[PDB]
């Protein structure tokens, strides 16, 4: 357990550029950033990230500058991922803690694909209570109901569509809003619907406010939806909502 | 329709 | 206290275009610009300047962003002026501290004159303890040995020159080099030579590692400058520390 | 010669 040298020794470079953009020249520019960038990602973005260290390298980007902090913390690879989002897509949340931690993480930063991390959360299994409350954190960082570039998809309606009934529990206790339709006029009801995800369904109708009248942009209903799929349970549950 | 599709872990990170 | 609406409405906007460059105008961007430029400086820089008002928009400014915290506490006139310039340079040491307290200061930043805060405190006089204490936490964020981009100029030459004693005594404490040379190879005690600061001379020379033998680029010794500045006094504690 | 000046507030806020 040490401090890569490499990385600091980038790190030094870069803080006298974001102090002065002036203060490098542009092959020492180059050279700091794609040292930086890889270092960074070795340490905190793999799979077997170690949070206490990444822990100490903060310390040391903080002790250097707050403004090289915030722009170690919030580098993008090309892809626009940073540490967050990696972290996150491999359900590290030991180090996604240690990255919120820092105080200058940006938790609704979509990558090029048009992902926030707090949308990254849909695919995780959530395991222990530490990781739930990690996971809580990151979405009352944020704004859990934002939409996704491409489809206009919240993290809601993805995780109720890969069936993640923990990171569906989280989300509402947080306060998501269910009625938030994507580009289709799609709601998390109807993913439910579609993916016959019966215990998730309930989740969302337990939601006083959650709209059943809703439409696609081909008129279809949750109801309607759950019919077309043969979910004859959700159908069900969604008949004593509307009074039967 | 985005509803029906099953995202992976590797189309959420990269396009 | 209520915060500034237009400040406010201003930093929303800014937090935005910070966050995503493609998530804000260029036209919409300039009038926000313009407008916290005008609104923070009126906020923090004037004389009068209240610290727990100036408090209550940093914690506002970083429920909003600390990207946006940093870009609003180091904002720049047409001067290269920041809060911590004018605070610093108006004495102004509450504002100051919560300035500092803020974790995002560059006390080394030069404004376009080529100066940083930790230069400008050569002008003020340490009345307060807490005065004392701001200054010197102060000193501790930045390199105290830095040089003016005008003249090469040291912290401690300037307060030298003004006859600053509290000054030197804070930057002696934190180990200020006594041997750094400007532009002309003028020392702090070259400085304390041609005002005839007695007491200040006597501060630097307590500094052991103080070399009286420096040269500037005419060959001028400390106590060559003193000698043709007249100053008897201070020329005999030169002949003290030679035998 | 900068050791012999005696500078303003003026002088070292604004060029």
């Amino acid at each position: 357990m040490e401090l890569s040298p490499d990385l600091i020794s980038a790190c030094l470079a870069l803080e006298k550029y974001l102090d002065n953009p002036n203060a490098l020249t542009e092959r020492e520019l180059k050279v700091a950033y794609t040292t930086v960038l890889q270092e960074w990602l070795r340490l905190a973005c793999r799979s077997d990230a170690h949070p206490e260290l990444v822990r100490r390298h903060l310390v040391t980007f903080r002790a250097m500058s707050a403004r090289l902090l915030d722009y170690v913390v919030n580098i993008a690879d090309s892809n626009g991922n940073t540490a967050l989002h990696y972290s996150v897509s491999h359900a590290n949340f030991p180090v996604v803690q240690q990255l919120l931690d820092s105080g200058v993480c940006k938790v609704d930063k979509q990558n090029r694909a048009g992902y926030s991390p707090i949308m990254l959360t849909a695919l995780a299994t959530l395991k222990t209570q530490d990781d739930i409350e990690t996971v809580l954190q990151l979405f009352r960082l944020g704004n859990i109901n934002a939409k996704a570039s491409q489809a206009g998809q919240t993290a809601l309606m993805l995780a109720v569509s890969h069936g993640r009934v923990d990171v569906v529990k989280a989300l509402l206790a947080c306060e998501a809003d269910v009625n938030v339709q994507d580009d289709d006029g799609s709601t998390a009801l109807m993913c439910a619907c579609e993916h016959g995800h019966k215990e998730i369904a309930g989740l969302l109708l337990a939601v006083p406010s959650c709209d059943i009248s809703l439409t696609d942009r081909d008129g279809s209903t949750a109801l309607m939806v759950a019919l077309d799929a043969g979910q004859s349970e959700i159908a069900s549950m969604l008949y004593s909502r509307m009074n039967i | 329709k985005a509803r029906r599709r099953t995202t992976t872990q590797m189309e959420l990170l990269y396009a």
